[PDB]
């Protein structure tokens, strides 16, 4: 019989176990203890998995790693530390996701300061979504599919197969694509959103898949292992190889946000609810980049001298086309899916570096900077026009700092993470990628990334103009709390991304132990 | 490696019929017309398969395929129209020239990249197929791809969820029943009883047709206000 | 390409004779035209101005697009149990186990769609 | 009839995917061609699996197929989302975000 | 052993192999025109007729007489239609309906002309899929010969007829499953030849059940019916057809009829093994009498399509969809889950607790069909309030 490693397995299985008793909730239980299960279901879920990570994680401290299911999964050091930062992120998300309203003489407070409507079939200000809207309904359906998602995303990480990985993109697109199309405010523009994500997604995956036939041509495995030592004996066709790789590049190139993909971030971002683009931007990239550094470190290193120069071509544009867009921007949600991409192209240096440093850095870089991503977009959740729509438009976020010093200052915060200022996560994060660029012999990408922070500096530190040094205006938004878990997961995110840039070792050891894959 | 002449027969003819199925989808001005090509398009892959010894694989394409395209057609009745030709004029400035090029551009250089690569051996799959083709697809799937199998549970899962949460709609939105439209104040009946018929004239008795009131002229009851006032 | 050329003589004779079945419809038998003959069948009513045809009828709902979604999915799903049915004792204990937690996924996603009304407009 | 062939038509059909989904602005239709992707990603997978003479690019393939008809299933409930609110199915008409 | 047996298919020379498929199509027809014919009269019958009795010898010449009518009458192509899909929904209803009967054993292996043949035209490993595909591909021909003729009523058909599919395929994708467990095999041959011990029916009925239902569904016969419901569409899908486009619409739906009873015999009934009465006979499963043991449960299979053709009213295709996701898909997906844990106890010697679960799980299917047929159908229902129109006192 086939052995079963259930405990490496563990937070995949506690994951995935969780979003199915979700949907079970949804079937069998009563609509009014729908939501305090689900969310009762989901945190503790994810702080289950967040457990079991650190046992695995222990358990990895001797054997550097090892398969689970015959293959098709393998949870080593990267892997680990992978699935961790996503779990953490998952868990601020979900409870970004399950914020109410924040209060009402009506006890009909329906998930909604989490930007969800009440019926998303119903058609847009239609008297039905105003029905519901007063009932207080909600579709608490978010949680199994939001469960759903980290589910597939931790797995994309740590699949060891070219058909597992697929699998687990498509079981975090897909929700991912439902997800972006719930907003509460805006409708209109969600929807476009969720029809622009699964468009382009599904196109992509399209690529990835096409891309793995071809590696499983060239190398006739489609174990990452088996086709590494058959690219290094040369056994396989080494076209097919790098066709192959070429395509399951661009799959995972539009998942992260590179240049010749990056146009679906900043609409999806800008539509989708800002709690649900938040968990994404956040996971997805870290999920993203993981099967990334999943395939060039253990995949195809062997063929670094073929990919190597393509990924450069990629990494600069991320890193300049991204920001310069961003430049002249005047939303703030838009703004930040720029800085995504820009954030992308980071990465994608320290993973173009192709030494054990890369992991490490990309690790790090990831974690960090998913934080301050999710922090970010959480506080720009809470900024309300006085019909309740979010205020994105930067203009008006004139003096907002002065207003609400503390969420100012918090964002300020965030925003210099982003522009890689010292003291910052952003700063230990980006010198950490920049450097072990460098030591792989990519010291002009170091360049380059040094003058497109430098331009995405402006970018970032106009909107400090506009909060702090410019005069509130007459209509100026309000903040909404809008309860508990929301200022839980600002302070909480604010609190990771100064701490990680003071004082960075901790974690950065983490990182360090984990540069290295089971090859 | 050359494969058998039938089969090299059975490629051309059914391969021809895939790539024409292919370019009838993307080029049909009638969405059904795209959906019965994709139908021939799966059906003449599924052909290849099964020439391609994955007769199993063939075979679940003919059924799956034909279900699934069956149901696309149903969706381009609901949301497109039943024989509505679309223009296929380019919208988006420049935007057909460039599209065509980058395909173009894209499939001359897969077709680049993959080259030549049965010259280096072509197993026969005999080997694999001895036993049973789909004993052999059921050990692999359960004993090297379970973890897969398993996830393709979830996919399911997220498919259906998708659609309750997105296209279900709820209570607030459900028809009434003849039942309640049969009570409502005395639902039609005092209410024009059932609406006057459509005017049946010599030449004309088709429902667009208005009938005639007592002072000579059309009876706006008498024709559905869906119907453009004609005939 | 043996146990399937039977299969392609039977198809070329069921070809040959379907298509020559409707030459034989269109060529035999008397032929006159005829406009009102020709046009739609409408119980005998004169057909509805096909000049104002896009007007109405032009997209028709379907009050069971949720069960045709869901027909994709569980379609393209249970086909997973042939390969199991067939290996079924090869494979042993933990196959049957595997797919029994596979099941009771489908069974949960299905009970979620039934509860909720899913499976209710037609 | 030299084995590559069949790659070479699924080179093809993929490219004539995609450019139906550059080219047909009715969402079923780039569904269409989003099937038309797969299925030529599953004909290479099958054509490959051959050559080794191992029967896992047919498993990868029945997977594909798998994902192909959740993905349109999840389109799906995109695009009547979409129609019911905006009563069109062009992808054109999602046009709001941009710059 | 291994099925198709490699000693006994593939080994047909060109000649042999198409007369096999010559004679299997001549045997079609004459099975479609004995169908034409057979219900008219069972139908008289079991409504104190005589059905056809003047057109030849006793009417024997009826379903021939109006085929060749059929043929001799005008080939009408209406104004509107998409003509190329008009004409072309005949062909596609057609050929894949007589491509299915391929796979369809007719009897075991038989010497003819110095050649050991089996007595039917091939057999795959995956042949009852396969004729679950061609099936399949044979609906298009319904759905597009209704949407093509661009009318009201034909389009219903075809609408009709997609969801009759979305009803019934998944039943009987689900019914196979049963049987594949217990003939570990997928061919037609190995699974007749599973049957050997008993015939599945025993062993299978609610997988025998679920796919009866099932295949009534599919060939648009009473009491589903729905694609054409003359009482509703006038002629449903194959209204604005004439002549042979209709007669092989109706052809199709016939050999259908005829596919899906022979599967059923294949699969349930021991296919073309001899029954309890003439199985002790020696020889009755050789030579060419499985032909004849085949036809008879074949052709029981047939009478009960006009049985509940003559009986039933048909149902409204919102209610047949409803049996078939609320009913036959849950009932055939417990009974896949309850038939796998109970072969796999008694392989693993818990044979008591196979039978107990067994037992219990028939008992509490057939309780809740129970409820669901008469509690979720409620035969209850409230009062109504009065209105402006004054009403009469009530008793």
């Amino acid at each position: 019989t086939p052995s079963i490693e259930y405990g490496l397995l563990s937070p995949m299985l506690i994951v995935f176990g969780v979003a199915i008793a979700g949907v079970l909730i949804e079937a069998l239980a009563p609509r009014q203890s729908r939501y305090p299960l689900q969310v009762t279901l989901a945190l503790g879920g994810l702080i289950a998995t967040v457990v079991a990570v650190v046992f695995v994680a222990r358990g990895l401290s001797g054997t550097p790693g090892r398969p689970a299911v015959l293959g098709a999964v393998v949870l080593d050091a990267p892997a680990v530390f992978l699935q961790g930062t996503i779990a953490l992120v998952g868990i601020l998300g979900i409870m970004l996701i399950a914020e109410r309203q924040k209060a009402t003489v009506s006890a009909g407070e329906a998930r909604g300061l989490e930007d969800f409507t009440p019926q998303a079939s119903a058609v847009a200000g239609s008297v039905a979504e105003q029905l519901a809207t007063k009932t207080g309904v909600m579709q608490t359906e978010v949680f199994p599919l939001t469960m759903f998602a980290i589910g597939g995303m931790l797995l994309f990480p740590a699949a060891d197969d070219l058909l597992t990985m697929f699998v687990a993109l498509e079981v975090l697109s897909l929700p991912l694509y439902l997800l972006c199309g719930l907003a509460r405010r805006r409708r209109l523009l969600s929807q476009e959103a969720a029809l622009k994500y699964f468009l382009l997604g599904a196109f992509s995956s399209a690529f990835f898949i096409y891309g793995a036939a071809m590696l499983y041509g060239s190398a006739g495995t489609l174990d990452l292992s088996g086709i590494a030592e058959s690219v290094a004996a040369g056994s396989g066709n080494t076209s097919l190889a790098l066709l192959g790789v070429a395509l399951l590049l661009v799959g995972v190139l539009f998942k992260v946000g590179a240049v010749p993909f990056h146009s679906w971030i900043p609409d999806v971002y800008q539509g989708a609810p800002t709690s649900i683009t938040a968990f994404m931007a956040a996971a997805t990239k870290i999920a993203a980049f993981g099967a990334m550094l999943r395939i060039f470190y253990v995949a195809v290193p062997a063929l670094r001298d073929d990919w190597r120069p393509v990924l450069w071509a990629i990494a600069i544009l991320t890193m300049v086309v991204g920001t310069v867009t961003a430049v002249t921007q005047t939303d703030v949600k838009r703004m930040l899916a720029y800085s995504a991409v820009a954030h992308s192209g980071f990465i994608l240096t320290g993973v173009i570096a192709a030494n054990p440093a890369g992991v490490s850095s990309t690790l790090f870089y990831l974690f960090a900077y998913g934080f301050s991503t999710l922090g970010a977009f959480a506080v720009v959740g809470l900024i309300r026009n006085a019909a309740g729509d979010e205020e994105t438009s930067m203009a008006q976020w004139a003096g907002l700092g002065r207003r609400y010093p503390i969420v100012g200052v918090v964002f300020s915060l965030f925003l210099l993470a982003f522009a890689g200022i010292p003291l910052t996560s952003g700063f230990v994060s980006k010198f950490a990628v920049f450097k072990a660029a460098g030591e792989g012999g990519a010291i002009p990408l170091v360049i380059i990334g040094v003058i497109a922070s430098a331009v995405a500096a402006y970018f970032y530190v106009r909107v400090i103009v506009l909060m702090f040094f410019t005069e509130p205006p007459d209509d100026a938004p309000e903040l909404v709390v809008p309860s508990g878990l929301s200022t839980a997961v600002v302070t909480v995110t604010a609190a990771v991304t100064f701490a990680l840039g003071a004082l960075p070792q901790p974690l950065l050891d983490l990182a360090n132990s984990a540069e290295t894959f089971l090859h | 490696a050359r494969t058998s002449t039938s089969e090299a027969v059975v490629f051309w003819v059914v391969g021809t019929v895939a790539l024409v199925g292919a370019i009838g989808v993307v080029a049909a001005r009638k969405a059904v017309y795209s959906a019965v090509f994709l139908a021939c398009t799966m059906i003449s892959l599924a052909v290849l398969y099964i020439a391609q010894d994955a007769p199993f694989l063939g075979v679940v394409q003919i059924v799956v395929y034909t279900g699934a395209v069956m149901m696309l057609f149903l969706f381009v009745l609901m949301l497109i129209g039943v024989d509505l030709t679309e223009s296929l004029v380019e919208t988006i400035k420049g935007h057909r020239i460039a599209a065509l090029i980058a395909g173009a551009g894209f499939g001359i250089l897969v077709i680049a990249g993959i080259g030549n690569v049965s010259v280096a051996g072509f197993s026969g799959l005999a080997a694999a197929n001895s036993g049973g083709n789909v004993e052999g697809l059921a050990a692999l799937i359960f004993t090297r791809y379970l973890w897969a199998f398993e996830l393709t549970s979830a996919l399911l899962i997220t498919a259906a969820l998708g659609a309750m949460v997105l296209a279900h709609r709820e209570r607030f939105e459900r028809r009434k029943t003849q039942r309640e439209l049969a009570i409502e104040r005395f639902q039609t009946g005092g209410h024009p009883t059932p609406l006057p018929n459509p005017g049946v004239y010599a030449r004309h008795n088709s429902v667009d047709v208005p009938a005639r009131l007592p002072d000579g002229s059309e009876s706006p009851l008498s024709v559905s206000t869906i119907l453009p006032h004609r005939t | 390409m043996a146990l399937y050329t039977p299969i392609l003589i039977l198809g070329a004779i069921a070809a040959v004779f379907a298509v020559v079945s409707v030459g034989i419809a269109l060529v035999i038998g008397p032929r006159r035209f005829n406009r009102s003959k020709l046009e739609a069948y409408e119980c005998g009513i004169d057909p509805l101005p096909p000049v104002a045809a896009g007007l109405t009828g032009q997209r028709i709902p379907i009050r069971y697009y949720l069960i045709a979604m869901l027909f994709i999915v569980f379609d393209i799903e249970i086909v997973f149990l042939y390969p199991w049915a067939v290996a079924f004792d090869s494979l042993g204990l933990f196959a049957v186990i595997e797919m029994l937690l596979f099941m009771l996924t489908v069974f949960v996603a299905y009970a979620y769609v039934w509860r909720r009304g899913g499976l209710n407009w037609d | 009839m030299n084995p590559d062939n069949y790659l070479y038509l699924s080179a093809l059909l993929f490219t004539i995917g995609a450019a139906g989904v550059l080219l047909r602005r009715n969402a079923i239709v780039m569904f269409m061609c989003v099937e038309l992707m797969l299925n030529a990603a599953n004909l290479a997978f099958v054509n490959f699996s051959r050559m080794h003479g191992q029967l896992d690019g047919q498993v990868v393939a029945f997977f594909t197929m798998v994902v192909a008809a959740c993905e349109v299933v999840v389109g799906l409930a995109i695009i009547m989302a979409i129609f019911r609110t905006r009563r069109s199915a062009s992808v054109d008409d999602a046009n709001l975000l941009k710059h | 052993m291994t099925h198709p047996d490699p000693t006994l298919f593939g080994h047909d020379p060109w000649w042999l192999m198409l007369a096999k498929a010559v004679a299997i199509f001549v045997f079609l027809l004459l099975t479609v025109l004995s169908a034409i014919l057979i219900e008219r009269k069972l139908l008289g019958r079991m409504q104190m007729r005589f059905g056809p009795n003047r057109v030849g010898p006793a009417g024997l010449l009826q379903s021939l007489a109006d085929g060749i009518k059929l043929a001799l009458k005008e080939g009408l192509v209406p104004a509107g239609v998409d003509k190329p899909i008009y004409l072309l929904a005949p062909v596609i209803s057609v050929i894949p309906a007589f491509v299915a009967f391929s796979v369809i054993p007719l009897g075991g292996a038989v010497s003819v002309f110095g050649h050991r043949t089996p007595l039917q035209l091939t057999d795959l490993p995956v042949a009852v899929l396969f004729i679950l595909a061609a099936t399949s591909i044979g609906v298009y021909g319904i759905v597009l010969a209704g949407w093509a003729s661009g009318s009201t009523y034909p389009l219903l058909g075809g609408l009709r007829s997609s969801a009759q599919v979305v009803s019934y395929e998944i039943a009987m994708g689900l019914s196979f499953v049963a049987v594949f467990l217990y003939a570990g095999t997928m061919s037609t041959s190995g699974i007749v030849a599973a049957q050997d011990r008993t015939w599945f029916v025993f062993l299978l009925l609610p997988s025998f059940l679920v796919y009866v239902v099932s295949m009534v569904g599919e060939t648009n016969r009473a009491p589903f019916d729905l694609p054409e419901a003359e009482g509703e569409l006038v002629g449903g899908f194959h209204t604005e057809y004439s002549s042979l486009k209709f007669a092989m619409f109706m052809l199709a739906e016939y050999v259908n009829m005829t596919t899906v009873s022979a599967l059923a015999t294949t699969m349930f009934l021991g296919g073309w093994h001899a029954p309890f009465p003439f199985n002790l006979i020696d020889g009755a499963n050789s030579g060419w009498w499985p032909l004849l043991w085949f036809t008879a449960k074949v052709w029981t299979f047939m009478f009960l399509y006009f049985w509940l053709r003559a009986t039933l009213p048909r149902l409204r295709y919102d209610q047949f969809m409803a049996l078939g996701w609320k009913v036959l898909i849950p009932v055939s997906l417990l009974w896949i889950m309850v038939v796998a844990i109970t072969r796999s106890l008694r392989q693993h010697g818990e044979g008591t607790w196979a039978a107990w679960l067994l037992t219990a799980a028939v008992v509490v299917v057939v309780a809740l069909i129970w409820g669901l047929a008469t509690s979720l159908r409620r035969r209850t229902v409230q009062p109504p309030p009065p209105q402006s129109t004054g009403a009469y006192p009530v008793p």
